[PDB]
Order: C-alpha cells, then structure tokens, then sequence
C-alpha cells in the first residue's frame, strides 16, 4: 500500500515493545557508566510517563515515526555519546511548575 | 589549463641518483632549510606595541556608535525607524515622540553591542547622516548593562569623536 | 571544535564517523525573515576565511533571478578582491595545517604578509575581515586613489615571500615523509563524493569551473590550473601553492585591465543612489527609501548558482516569492563534503594522519552550517 | 661543601631565565617581538613566572593516589639537579670514579618523571598518551648509549676530566663526522618538543628545560674542547659558555623551523634506519684503536 | 604513460568493442516498444564505427571523450549496470503511474 | 602594616605580567585571535603564551558563537581551570549573539554558561581592539585579599 | 662526599612541592615488542660497554674476531625485525 | 539593453533538447512536470520511485553527469503535499546543470539515495534533522546539526524562530546545564510587503 | 660599518634626555626611539611623528602622565590623546596643530574624558518612555 513507512497497524504495536525492553536495560547501566543523578528507580518511572503522552494510535504512520525517533533520542546513551548530564535529561529541574486552576493560575496573572 | 605537480622521476642513472640520495643520507635540505629562518632572523621584525605606537588604518571605518548633530545645535537624528528595519542584527530600537511643540525628534534610541555585527548599513540607510562610524576601539566592560547603549546620552557623548567623524566625513562625500 | 568519534583497532582507525555541528548557527530558518539587502552579511560570516568570495555566489544569485548584469568596472573589482580571497584562504588552508603538524614557523611567516591584507579591506571597506561589499547591485564602495598603486607594490614583493615556504616545507624531507601516502583517493568513487575545489581538481579530472562557467568577465583573464597525479595529501598540498604562485597573474591582469565607470547598477529598483544624487533629486530618495526597509521584489523562480571557493563551492539555492523577503535558501559550502570522505580517507591509517586529512581538505568548521 | 649550592640556585635561574631565550631568540626566528613591557628588555619576566606558580596558583588532583603526584616532581627535580655533580667543566665537584656512566644512568632512571605521572592520573584516556611519550624517551636511549661508545673508543676511558685532555690540538667533530650529526637529533627526543611531543604542573617546567641545557653542555664536552690550559681558569670559563649557548640555539632552532615527525614513522627514523647506522659506525670504531695505535 | 585516476591506463584495444556490443542485446530483451532501446542504440552504433575505422589512434579517443581510452572504458563499465537495472525495474516499457497535484507556481 | 599593602600588588604584578589564554576555534572570531600572534599586533610574550592547554591556562577567551551542543562542552573546560580564572567574551556573539541571537541553537549572552569579567564589542574584532581586552585584564587586578 | 652532594638536590626538591602545597587557602599490545626490544638490545650494550675501558692489556687480535662479533648478532636480531614487525 | 541584460538566450534552445530526450522516454512513473528557465533545467518526479531516476543520468551515453552532488530541501506549507526535496547535480564531462525535485508530503518514508550516490547519506541526515524526512533503507542515520536533546525538527514553519528549549541557564544546581526555561528577547516581526503586484506574467487567476 | 651601529645608539640616548631620560623610555616604554616631535594636545600628551623605521609607524607618541584624574604613569592604557586618533596616528598625513585645524562647532567637550571601566563615574543603561499613566484619588 502507500504509504509503507515499516510496519501495517499491528506489527507496528510490537516494534515499541521491542523498543521498550531495549531502553529498560539502559536505565541501570547508566548510573554508573553515566553518573548517579537521581535514582534507579525514578529513572524507570520516567519511562512511563514519557509512553502516556505518546499513547493515541490511530494511524500506523504516526507510529512508525515515533519508533524511529525513539531509536535514536533513547539511543543517545547505549553507544556512548557525550552529554554530561545536560543533554538527554527529559525531567525539568528547575521548573516552578505551573498549575492548571482557576485560582492557582488567575492569581499569578497570566494570558 | 594543466601545471602538474608530479616530477615524474627526478633521477635517472648515475650522477642523477647521488644527490638525491645524499640528501636522505644525511641531510642537506634540512641545512638549507636552516638557513631559511637563519637569515630571516637577522631582518628587523615589524612589531607594534599598542600603549605606545598604533596600527595602520582608513578614513572609513566601523567601531563604536555615536550620532552626529548639527553645527548649530540641534540632533541630526530625525527618527525614521530607516535604520530600525535595514539592521540584520535588529540591536537598534527607536520610538518617536513629538519635542515640546513643532519639532517631532526621537525619544526612546537603543543600540545593542550584545547585537550589532557592524556593517555600516545603519550609516547608509540614513539620509540625514545621524549615525557616522567613528574610529573606535575602547569599549570594555563588567556587565552587559554597561555595554549596551542607553538612551541616545552616551552615543550623544561621542562629542569626543565627533571631532574625528567632521574630518573623516570630508573623505567620504563623493566616495573616495 | 570538532568531536571526533573513532574506533581503533591497536593503533590505527578503523570506523572514524566525525559527530559533528558543533557550530550550527541556524543561518537556515533566521534568513527567511529577512530581506535581500539585510541578509547579505550572513554570507561573509559563513565561512571564517573567505571574505570577498562569499557574497559573490549570493550576489549573482540574486543577479541571475533580477537577470540585470553589474557594470563593466564592478566586474573587475569582483575579479581583483575573488583572487585576493583566494590568496588568505590558500594560506590558511597552509598555516593552519601546519600549525596542526606542529610546524611554527609557516604560520607566523605568512601572517605577517596575511596582515599585509587586511590594510586593503579597511582602506576599501569599514571591517577588518567582514565586508557588505559585494552586492546585487555590483560593488558597494569604489576603489580609493591610494590602494590602486599598493596592490602594485604589494605583489612585486609576494613573489618572493610565497616562494620562501617552498624552500621551507616542499623540499625538506619532514613533508616527503608524512604527508605522502594519505588516503589515496581518485577514482569514479571519489567523484561519488562531489569536492569540487581542490582533491578532484588537486589529483584526477581536470575540470574547473573557472574555465568552464564565467561568472563576471572570465575567460578573458589568464588562468593556470593545478592538476597532480596521486591522491595523498602531498600532492594535495602542492596543488595549493601552484594555485598561490599562479594567482598574481590573475591580479596582475587586473590591474591591467580597469575601465572607468560605473560602480553601482545604474537602475535605481536594485542598488541605492549615490548619496550627493538622493539630497537633491526626488524619486532617488523614495528609491533610497523604498531599497532599505523594505527589499528589492524579487521575481519569483527556483535558482541554482556556484563560484568556485578556494575550499570548493558555495552551491546557494535561492527559492524566491513576490515579496522581498527570500523563503529558504541553503549554502552549500564544501565542509558536508569533505566530512563525508572521512569514511574512506581513515582506512588503515593512524590517529596522526587524521589530523593531516582534516588540514590537506581544510575543513574550518564555520562551512557546515547548510 | 658550599660548592653544591652554588651549582642548584644559579643553575635554577639558568631554567628561569630560558623563558627569555625559548621565545625571544624564537620570537626573530618567527618576525614577533618577545618579552618587552615587563622589564627594561623583559628580564623581570622570568622571575614574575615563579611568583604566579608557585605561590597562588592552586591545585585540583583528579584523584591523588596517596604518596604518588606529590612524588614525581621530586623524581623529575632531583634527577635533572644530580646530572650537574658528573660534569667535567674547568674543574669537577666530586669526581666519580667512571664519568658517562654516571651520565647515562641518570638519564635512564629519568624516564620515570614521566611514568609516574601516567599512574597519577585515573582515567584511561591519559595513560595510553602517557606510554606513548616514554616509548619517544625509551628507544632513542639504545641509539644513545652507542654513539657514546664509539666516542670513548677512539680515546679515553669513561671518566670525564679525560675527555677534555684528549682535544688538545683539534675537535672530535672532524673524526666523528656522522657521529656528531646523531647527537643533534638523539638529545631532542627526552621531552624538548621539536622532532616529537606528546604548581606540580610548573615543577615539571623547571626539569625538562633543565635537561636541555645538560645536553647541549654534554655535547660539547664530547665533540668539543679548542682548549685546556690549567693554569689559567679565565681563559676556559669564558669560551665553554659560548661554545655551549651555540647548542642551545640550534635546539630552539629545531623547535621553530621543523614540523612534528609523527609516533610512528619516529620508529622508522629510528630502529629501522638509524640503528644499522649507528652499528655501523660502531664497527668501524672498534677497527679504529687496532688499525692505528690509539689506546688510553 | 598513465591515466591521472586511479583506474589504471591499460593498453587494451577492443575490449571497448566488447562491452558496446554486450548492452545491445541486454536492451532487446525486455524493452522492445519502450523508447529508452530506440534512442540508445543509436548513439553505441555511431561510437562503435569510429573504433572500427581508427586504429589505436588518439583522435578516437578525443570524439565525444577526451580523456584517453581509461575513461571512455569506465563509461562502458557502468553502461551493462544502468542496462540491467533498467530491465529488472520497470519504467520505459510501462507508464501508469498516478498524476501529481495541481500546484506548481510559488 | 607598610609590608602587607606592597606584597599584594606584587602577587598581582605576576598576572599583570603574564597570562595564558585558551585557544578556542569556534568562530570567525577566532582567527582575529590568531592575528594576536600576528606579529603586526602582538601581545605574545609581552603576557599571551599560545601554549593554551585546558589545565595550566589562566585565561580562557570564548570566542564567538556557542550552540547548545557546546554550552555542556565548555562549562566542563572552566571546571577544569584554576581558582584565579579571568573569562573574556571576545566577539559581539560572545556578548549576547551578535547575530542570530533569536535563534534556536544560539546561546544568548555566555553568562548563562560561564560568567564574563571582560567584554569585547567588535565583530571582526580588530586586532587593535583586541589589545585592550588583555590590557585592561592586567589593570582590572588591583586589589586581592585584603584579610 | 658522595651521599652529601646527592641528598641535598632531593631535599631541595621535596621542599618545592610543599610551596604549591601548602601556602595558598580560600589496551593496544603492540606498544610491549618496542618496550622487550629495548631491554634485550641494552644487554648486548651491557656487553659491549667494556671495550674503551677493558682494552688495555689484552691481546688486539684476539678480542677483535670477538668484539666484532657481538655487534654482528646485534644486527641479525634486526634483521628479523624487518621480517614483518607490523604496523608500529 | 546593455547594463539591463545579464544574458541573452541563445543556449535556451539547446537545453530544451534535454526538455525533450528525457520526455521522449515518456514515463508515469518518472517524468510528470519538466521547466526550464534562465540557462537551467528542473525536473519533479513522482515519489514510488526516485532511485531509478537517480541510476539513469549516472553514466549514460548521450549525457554523462555522474556528481549528484548538493542536496537541498524546500519547506511550503501552501500545498497539501508538505515537503519538496531538490536535488542538485552536476556533469564534469558534459558541464551543465540539472534539478532532481520530488512531489510528495513526505511524513511517511522516501527512498534513499545512497546506493548511487556515497555523500548523499549524509545530506540524508540533515533532512531528517531540520525537516524531519525519513529515508528508507539508509545506513546510519544520525543527527549532526541538531541538539542531543531537541525537541521536534528545527526548520519547520508551524513553530517559532526561537522554539521551546534553548535557553540554558547554570545557576542552582552545581553542574547541571538547564533547558526547560523557555522565554526569549523579542524578535520584532515586520509586516512589510509593499502593494501592488510586482511583475505580469506571475499573476495566477483565481 | 661596526662603528656606526654602536654610535647611532649613543647619539639616541643622549639626545632624549641624557641618564634619567633614558630611563624613563626604557622602563615606562616599551621601545627607546628618538626623531621630531610636535609636543602640542591636552594634558600631558606629546604625539612624535616623522621618523621613518617601518611603514605604518608614526613614532613613539608616549603616553600621559595624569591625564585627567588617573595620577598614572607605570600603567596607562589607549584613554589618553585628544581628538588626534583619525589625524597624524594612524589615517590621515596633516598632523592636528600643523596643518589641518579641528572644526569648531561649541558642541563638542572642551576636555578630554578616559575610559569608563569597572571604576565609579562610568556607562550606565536608561529607561527612556513615560509609559502607560495610571491614577487613583479620593
Ligand atoms: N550547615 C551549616 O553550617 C548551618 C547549619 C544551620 C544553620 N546555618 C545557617 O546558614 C548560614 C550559612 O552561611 P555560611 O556559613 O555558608 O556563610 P559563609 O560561607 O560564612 O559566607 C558569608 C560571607 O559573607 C561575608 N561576611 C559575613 N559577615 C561579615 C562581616 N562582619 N564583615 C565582612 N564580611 C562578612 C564573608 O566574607 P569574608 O570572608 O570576605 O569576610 C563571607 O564570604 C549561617 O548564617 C547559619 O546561620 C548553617
Ligand atoms: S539614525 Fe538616521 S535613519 Fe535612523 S532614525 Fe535617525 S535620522 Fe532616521
Ligand atoms: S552596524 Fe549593522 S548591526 Fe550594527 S546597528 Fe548598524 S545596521 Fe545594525
Ligand atoms: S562576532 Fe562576528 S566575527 Fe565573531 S564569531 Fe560572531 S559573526 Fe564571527
């Protein structure tokens, strides 16, 4: 059919299954080839918070492009590369963070 | 066109492969290139020393900002926002207010050197010639707040270069 | 500056993948809000060396869309300050290489003589090294009364002092053995890489697009071309200095040849007037007005234009609209190219000749941009 | 004993006051003008290093492995301070019993400076560039130690005061043609930077420069002479400077003019060209004392 | 005497014959209605006259090439490869693909 | 009382004689600061030593343009540096992104990265210009440690 | 003395680390053949550093076929380093 | 006209030749739109195959172009098909100039040209970077101009100039480099585009 | 030709000065070098020109000595020199008192200012608009 992008509804479904299991080996091996900054544990709950906003389905076009990005923003750990605990972390730091009310966000004044 | 940069076999029999290998025996062309830098050396070095003595220059060129006034008073500046849209940086900003009563002559005029890549285009977009590049070369800061141009006030203190600008805008009507 | 990721097998180099971009600007999407006139600047701070040869393929690019040639004097101002760029690009693409080596003396030898000549860009035009000189309307700014009788002076006496590295680095024996035998590359594949200026034109295909593609009045000036026989970095190199000692002809042909005229495009819907001219005449002012601020409108067309850089190529792909504003344009400097040859150019070779490879191919990192 | 401190701090400022040399004398040699504001011709300059290194400039160890880092100076210092007792001069402190073994010795034991400093550091990164640098120091030391050889096999034995008396009339330049030329090269490659390169940091500094001078002294005691003359001392102090800061000249020379020979063809200038040079040479010495009557 | 590439200068006759003589049989396999065999063999047949008239001569090597006979055999080399790269994916015999959008003008 | 107000102002005499930069060839800028070897306009050896390296160098000149692909690259290279360490923005895009500024990749002012002690204004940063740079680091040091 | 000209360079030494110290407050195996080359080529050295010193009273024709001799082998140990030594 | 003219068309004519000899092959599967203005060639070409295309010109006996050199990209949101990918390529034997353009939305994956052209794949990337394209059958695709942790594609015209991550604070934390701080100085959007058309003949009826 | 080269540096250091004048151009400055000298600007500036050595050089000049406020004459940096920096220092041929006279106008300073530096008295940025008026009274 057109077009092919990798895989056809289904098959797609298993590929970030596949992608899943390659990036929960990652998150203990770079503690200690990387660096300690937060923990193990919460690491692995970064991970599923990153599938839920991804989570939708609809067409496997969109799917077989977030496969790709995902072997690859994912990626940027497995064969070494250089970030030096700046670049690939996701979590905001510094963040206030904002909060979605009527009187949290009308308070401070904004839009 | 062809040059070829091959030599394409130097040596041929005999007297043509001695020297080419007394050369890699000992040295030689080492030697030579020896006396290369040898008498290099001995020939006066041309050195400026900057507290003292200065560098070369030219009646056109670009440095610092400062804008120009009339002989008889009066900003020279007429406030266009010409110069606001011609530069690629966008480091210049101007909002126009009209002066008391009858004149109508700037109020707000900030030029970034946190921006600004030099170009001269702010001095050639200006029909009034307000902004004219003066020789310049000292400006060094603490802050980014003390770069950063004001309010017209210390381009209008250019005065100090002004005298510089009078003498190198007479080398640049009728160009060159 | 560069990262450089690389894969040893013992000692030499196995896979060497150059993860580069370390200097990406982001000249792509930032030129596309602005106008002809004010993205002109951009061009001469693409590339770190090159100078009066950048904007040159901009400025004939805009030429080919507008379709309105630059005035017969202009042209040869073009040819005069094209050649001089091919002078500072040609020793750096020398010093530096030999500063990477470890050699001290070439780099200060010619820097001396590299200073020389920035004496002609400030008495020609405001800046030092960057210049908005080279415009779609020609030339900015004419030629003063003094720099006509110092190009002169200066090219009696740069004979001698381009000469004085031949018998300082060609001859000696320290070049013979490490350059010689670098990634010896010439055939039908390398010309799968596509490098244009130098390497193709350095060893192999005598092609050139001095020859073959005039830009503004060509043919006409004498031209030599340097074409070795192996592909190593020496003979790359030798190339560089038959370029250098084969350059004053062209200079020397320019000063012979300068007819009296017109500076700017005479058509004031390109080039603004000259400033004795607006003050006092009426529709030369609104064209002064109406030429900054707003653009020049463009015609609208797809435009392919390359000027052969002492690097390579500029290959600048304008796309343009009816308004004055140019919706993407990318540079095509040589930098992606000669990046790209580092897959073949490191086969079974150490991590000292990659540095040689880099210098010999002169990748100075403000090319890879677009 | 007084005479040991009057070889230490002199010869310390001899290491400081090269900073002048090492880039004024450099400095013609590339058209640039050296060291000027800080003193009348720059001499305040040298002095004004050791106030900046020494005193307020800090220290930030990778990792600080106990008795190491803080130990390999004191390796690099001593060893370079040691090679001045052996040295002939118009007259020896302490003469040993064999000269130029003493001489080698402690030439040898120098390529530790630059092996502790390898251990020094943790990471992998540094220590393959560190191996690297004592493979330039290691090979050249084989080479070294035969051209010595073939110089005290012509005349003298190992003692230094020997060698001085020997060249009474003529050089040993002139008998030892392609010898000499080896000693140009061979001498440049423990750490001087010019045919290969690779607070504690600044201690290092005030060693390697300290070994430049011992060569260019140890040169011209082997290849040269001019003179003796024991009753008068003036005339010998005088013309063994000058002789000596010719050589010193020519090492900064080499530094300037020529480009960097790369690791692995330093082992094919090396081993696989010089080495059956050097043998050669070596049997042509040894035919040379039972041709001709030449015995000490 | 050698070629400046690094494809050796081999003093080969007829082995320019072969190659020319080879890809005309590859095009009349497949492709016979197709204008991509029409066009091409045309241009082989008046190339093949010339080596067959001049013999060894260097002003053969100068028609339509100019750089020797090691450049003209490279053009042969890969001319067997564009054939039956040709023949294998279909698209001078069949034309049926679907049309573009209607827009063109920027 | 006289002995401590004059050994201070020696201390600093050291850095106002020497200081060594760090050669960092990430701009167009940069090769302005190769025209400080340039023997026309020198400062080499009169303080600049081009010996850089990332430990033993006082000084470190960010030269230009810095991406966020170099802004973790060079926050390390001051980490590495000694305690007495002068940063010096040479170049209008060292000062705030001369150009681009409003672009993506550029970072804006280096001061987000690494804090700046002396700003130098010019692109094309003349070689004349650049000679105040250093001259007015070695005049900033006036006064350090007082107790 | 000996061990009082030596001790006091090393005393000295050891007292310009304390100053920097004290005073401030705020893989590839190819590398070993070169490295056993070294150490066996210096032994034949060993051998061979006696001939300026030992040459006194000794027979010339009798040490000259065996002085000779040492160096020879010296060279056949270099010649098979050019039976592919590798790309060191 | 003599300062007005850059160039009259004389090899115009000649050009067209190649207008024709392509178009004479006549493929649906290939050929669709051929223009040819100011001493230059372009050609659009349908998305189900570009290799074949990209073989053919490569050798060849009636034109010999070899370097496919420069390879560009063209974002234009006016279309229902997005992007249009232009490749640029040059004859050393022939000396001229020919374009290489596809037609295609291209969100969902494009053939390569890597098995024809060896510097492709690396143009390849930057496409994939700043546009966000997809090659199909590539060896080693890998971001180069783009940031390790960025966000989407760079160059797309649906976000801002400044984005969403870029600037980079220090501050409070002692090594780590900030990101999600997102505010920016103001770039000052110009609305100028003067009235009236500015050339005949480009006018489009609606 | 030995004599005249150890001459011409005797005739240099007795012309400037003599033993406290040399001193002065061999510690303060950074090269000793005597010729024809204008010697008039404000404050303490000489400004000497006419010596030929090297092209695109215009002689010692010699920095100030207490220029405005400054009271320096150890270290001194480019803040010296009247309007004379376009004139005989490095662009144009007429030296300022000499030939070509500065225009008056009544606009410019009378007095010569330094450099701005980390010192007090120094550049500062300004608000400018009156911005959006707001009121509230009883
Ligand atoms: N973890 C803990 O130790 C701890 C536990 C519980 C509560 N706290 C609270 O948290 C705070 C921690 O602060 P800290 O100890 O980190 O501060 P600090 O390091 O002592 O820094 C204070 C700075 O202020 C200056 N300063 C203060 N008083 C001065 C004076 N009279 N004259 C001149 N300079 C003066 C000092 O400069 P000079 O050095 O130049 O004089 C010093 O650099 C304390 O105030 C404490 O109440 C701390
Ligand atoms: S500087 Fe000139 S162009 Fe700009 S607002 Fe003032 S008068 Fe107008
Ligand atoms: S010189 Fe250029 S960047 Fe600077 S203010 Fe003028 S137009 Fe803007
Ligand atoms: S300030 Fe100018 S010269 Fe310096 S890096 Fe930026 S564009 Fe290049």
């Amino acid at each position: 059919v057109k077009p092919i992008f990798s895989r056809d509804m289904n098959e797609a479904k298993r590929r970030v299954r596949e992608l899943y299991r390659a990036w929960y080996r990652e998150v203990p091996n770079t503690v200690h080839l990387f660096q300690l900054d937060i923990s193990v544990k919460q690491g692995r709950d970064k991970v599923r918070e990153m599938f839920k906003k991804n989570a939708h389905i609809t067409d496997p076009r969109v799917v077989d492009l977030l496969v790709i990005k995902g072997k690859m923003e994912l990626e940027e750990t497995i064969k070494v590369w250089k970030q030096r605990t700046h670049v690939m972390r996701f979590f905001h730091e510094t963040e206030a963070p904002r909060p979605k009310d009527f009187l949290s966000k009308f308070y401070v004044g904004h839009d | 066109t062809y040059k070829y940069v091959n030599l394409r076999e130097p040596s041929m029999d005999m007297k043509s492969v001695t020297d080419r290998a007394a050369q890699t025996l000992l040295w030689t062309e080492l030697i030579r290139g020896l006396g290369m830098t040898l008498s290099y050396l001995f020939r006066e070095p041309a050195t400026i020393n900057y507290p003292f003595e200065k560098g070369p220059l030219s009646p056109r060129f670009r440095g610092e900002h400062a804008l120009r006034r009339y002989p008889s008073g009066e900003e020279r500046c007429i406030a266009c926002k010409l110069c606001e849209a011609v530069c690629p940086a966008q480091a210049i900003t101007i909002e126009a207010e009209p002066r008391a009563d009858g004149s109508r002559r700037t109020t707000r005029y900030d030029i970034d050197m946190t921006k600004c890549i030099y170009c001269g285009f702010c001095q050639e977009a200006c029909p009034v010639d307000a902004i004219v590049e003066g020789p310049n070369f000292e400006f060094s800061t603490e802050t980014h707040e003390e770069l950063l141009y004001n309010k017209e006030k210390l381009l209008n203190n250019g005065d100090k270069w002004e005298a510089e600008i009078a003498a190198n805008i007479q080398a640049d009507y009728l160009y060159r | 500056v560069l990262r450089l990721v690389m894969e040893l097998s013992g000692e030499m180099v196995r896979k060497c993948d150059p993860h580069i971009g370390l200097l990406h600007r982001g000249t792509e999407k930032l030129i596309e809000y602005k106008t002809y006139l004010q993205a002109l600047p951009y061009f001469d701070r693409l590339d770190y060396v090159s100078m009066m040869c950048n904007e040159q393929a901009y400025s004939l690019a805009v030429e080919k869309l507008l379709n309105i040639r630059p005035p017969p004097r202009a042209q040869w101002i073009r040819v005069l300050f094209g050649e001089i760029t091919r002078l500072l690009n040609h020793i750096m693409a020398v010093t530096t290489h030999a500063l990477d080596i470890g050699a001290m003396t070439p780099f200060f030898w010619m820097f001396e003589e590299r200073e020389k000549m920035f004496e002609f860009y400030e008495r020609v035009s405001g800046a030092r090294m960057h210049a908005a000189y080279v415009r779609p309307g020609g030339v900015h700014q004419d030629l003063p009364l003094g720099l006509m009788d110092d190009i002169y002076e200066f090219s009696k006496n740069f004979s001698l002092r381009i000469d004085e590295l031949e018998e300082m680095l060609t001859n000696n024996r320290i070049w013979r053995n490490r350059t010689v035998d670098i990634g010896i590359v010439t055939a039908e594949d390398a010309l799968n890489y596509g490098f244009s200026g130098v390497m193709l034109r350095g060893s192999g295909i005598q092609w050139d697009l001095r020859k073959t593609q005039p830009y503004d009045v060509y043919d006409q000036v004498e031209f030599d071309v340097p074409i070795g026989s192996r592909g190593d970095c020496y003979d790359r190199y030798l190339c560089r200095v038959e370029e250098m000692r084969q350059s004053i002809r062209i200079i020397s042909q320019c000063l012979n040849k300068m007819p009296p005229g017109e500076i700017k495009v005479d058509d004031a819907k390109v080039s603004p007037p000259k400033r004795a001219e607006m003050k006092t005449s009426m529709e030369s002012l609104i064209h002064h007005f109406k030429l900054y601020t707003e653009g020049y409108q463009v015609p609208p067309g797809a435009t392919y234009t390359a000027i052969e850089a002492p690097k390579g190529e500029f290959g600048v792909y304008l796309v343009s609209d009816g308004s004055s504003r140019p919706y993407r344009c990318k540079i095509k400097a040589p930098g992606f190219a000669h990046l790209a040859g580092l897959d073949k150019m490191s086969k079974g070779h150490m991590l000292a000749d990659v540095v040689a490879i880099i210098g010999t191919q002169d990748i100075v990192f403000g090319e890879v941009d677009r | 004993m007084i005479n040991i401190l009057m070889l230490i701090i002199p010869i310390l400022l001899a290491v400081a006051f090269l900073t002048l040399v090492e880039r004024k004398v450099l400095g013609y040699m590339q058209l640039r003008k050296g060291p000027n504001v800080v003193g009348p011709y720059g001499l305040l300059q040298p002095i004004a290093d050791a106030i900046k290194l020494f005193i307020k400039e800090p220290l930030r160890p990778a990792t600080s492995s106990a008795s190491m880092f803080i130990l390999a100076p004191i390796m690099a210092l001593g060893l370079a301070l040691t090679m001045w007792i052996p040295l002939p001069m118009p007259y020896p402190l302490i003469n040993m019993n064999l000269g130029v073994l003493f001489m080698l010795a402690m030439s040898s034991l120098a390529v530790y400076s630059i092996l502790w400093s390898g251990w020094a550091s943790n990471s992998k990164y540094a220590l393959i560039g560190a191996l690297r640098a004592v493979a330039q120091t290691i090979s050249y030391e084989v080479t070294l130690a035969i051209i010595l050889l073939s110089v005290l096999l012509m005349s003298g034995s190992f003692t230094l005061s020997t060698l001085i008396t020997t060249q009474e009339q003529m050089w040993l330049i002139l008998p030892a043609w392609p010898l000499a030329m080896m000693w140009f090269i061979s001498t440049l490659a423990e750490t001087n930077r010019a045919p290969f390169d690779l607070g504690p940091f600044a201690l290092f500094f005030m060693a390697e420069y300290a070994n430049i001078i011992m060569m260019n002294i140890f040169t011209a005691i082997l290849f040269l002479g001019t003179s003796h003359n024991p009753h008068m001392p003036e005339l010998y102090t005088i013309n063994f400077t000058i002789k000596s800061l010719l050589l010193t000249m020519s090492f900064l020379w080499i530094r300037a003019s020529y480009p960097r020979f790369r690791y692995d063809q330093l082992m094919h200038l090396l081993w696989k060209n010089f080495l059956p040079l050097t043998l050669a040479l070596c049997m042509w010495h040894v035919s040379l004392p039972i041709l001709t009557s030449g015995i000490p | 005497t050698g070629l400046v590439g690094l494809a050796v200068c081999e003093t080969p006759h007829e082995r320019l014959k072969i190659l020319y003589t080879k890809i005309l049989d590859v095009l009349g396999h497949i492709p016979k209605n197709a204008a991509y065999r029409k066009y091409t063999e045309q241009i082989t047949n008046e190339k093949l006259s010339m080596v067959k008239a001049e013999p060894d001569v260097k002003k053969l090597e100068e028609r339509l090439q100019g750089g020797q006979i090691e450049e003209v055999i490279l053009q042969a080399e890969n001319e067997l490869s564009l054939a039956r790269k040709m023949i294998q994916w279909k698209p001078w015999e069949p034309l049926v693909e679907e049309p573009p959008a209607s827009q063109w003008k920027w | 009382e006289y002995v401590v107000a004059k050994l201070d102002d020696l201390i600093n005499w050291a850095r106002r004689s020497s200081l060594w930069p760090m050669t960092f060839g990430l701009a167009c800028c940069a090769v302005e600061m190769m025209h400080m070897a340039a023997p026309r306009y020198d400062m080499d050896r009169f303080g600049v030593v081009f010996r850089a390296s990332p430990r033993q160098s006082d000084v470190m000149i960010v030269a230009g343009t810095l991406t966020n692909k170099m802004a973790p690259a060079l926050r390390k290279v001051y980490d590495q540096m000694p305690e007495p360490r002068y940063v010096v923005s040479m170049g209008s895009c060292a000062n705030g992104g001369g150009y681009y500024h409003y672009s993506y990749s550029v970072v804006r002012g280096c001061d987000r990265i690494v804090p700046v002690d002396i700003y130098v204004p010019g692109c094309p940063p003349t070689a004349e210009a650049l000679l105040y740079g250093i001259l007015q680091l070695q005049k900033k040091i006036k006064r350090e440690k007082r107790l | 003395n000996l061990m009082l000209a030596l001790l006091t360079n090393f005393t000295l030494a050891t007292l310009l680390v304390i100053i920097a110290f004290w005073l401030p407050q705020l893989f590839s195996m190819k590398f070993f053949l070169v490295a056993i080359t070294f150490l066996l080529f210096d032994l034949e050295i060993a051998l061979l550093l006696p001939l300026p010193w030992a040459s006194q009273t000794a027979n010339l024709n009798t040490m000259l076929t065996m002085a000779l001799f040492l160096i020879i082998l010296l060279a056949v140990s270099l010649a098979y380093e050019w039976t592919q030594k590798g790309l060191e | 006209r003599p300062t007005v003219r850059p160039r009259n068309d004389v090899a115009h004519k000649q050009l067209s030749a190649f207008g024709e000899y392509v178009a004479e092959i006549l493929p649906k599967y290939v050929q669709q739109v051929q223009v040819s203005c100011f001493n230059e060639l372009e050609i659009c070409i349908h998305p189900d195959g570009v290799i074949p295309v990209l073989t053919f010109l490569r050798d060849h006996s009636n034109a010999q172009f070899k370097s496919l050199a420069d390879l560009t990209a063209v974002d234009i949101p006016t279309r229902q098909n997005r992007f249009e990918i232009v490749y640029n390529l040059l004859s050393l034997r022939f000396n001229s100039r020919i374009r290489v353009k596809t037609y295609t939305d291209e969100l969902t994956p494009i053939e390569s040209s890597v098995p024809v052209y060896k510097a492709a794949n690396w143009y390849e990337r930057e496409i994939w970077d700043m546009f966000g394209v997809f090659f199909a059958n590539h060896p080693d695709l890998r971001r180069i101009l783009t940031d390790y942790g960025f966000e989407g594609h760079p160059f797309r015209k649906d976000f801002p100039l400044s984005g969403y991550v870029e600037l980079r604070y220090d501050d409070e934390v002692k090594r780590v480099v900030a990101e999600p701080v997102e505010l920016a100085q103001e770039f000052r959007k110009f609305d100028l585009n003067s009235p009236w058309e500015a050339f005949p003949a480009y006018r489009q009826p609606p | 030709e030995l004599l005249q080269v150890l001459k011409r540096g005797l005739q240099q250091v007795s012309g400037h000065g003599g033993l406290r004048g040399y001193l002065r151009v061999l510690f303060r400055a950074n090269d000793v070098r005597v010729g024809t000298l204008v010697g008039e600007d404000k404050y303490g500036n000489k400004y000497y020109e006419d010596n030929k050595q090297f092209f695109g050089r215009h002689r010692w000049v010699i920095y100030t000595t207490e220029m405005n406020g400054k009271n320096t004459f150890w270290d001194v940096d480019g803040s010296m020199v009247p309007p004379e920096w376009h004139r005989w220092l490095h662009c144009m041929t007429d030296d300022p008192p000499t030939v070509k006279p500065p225009t008056a106008r009544k606009f410019i300073w009378t007095n010569h200012k330094f450099n701005l530096s980390g010192t007090p008295q120094q550049y500062v940025p300004y608000s400018t608009t009156r911005k959006k008026i707001q009121e509230w009274v009883p």
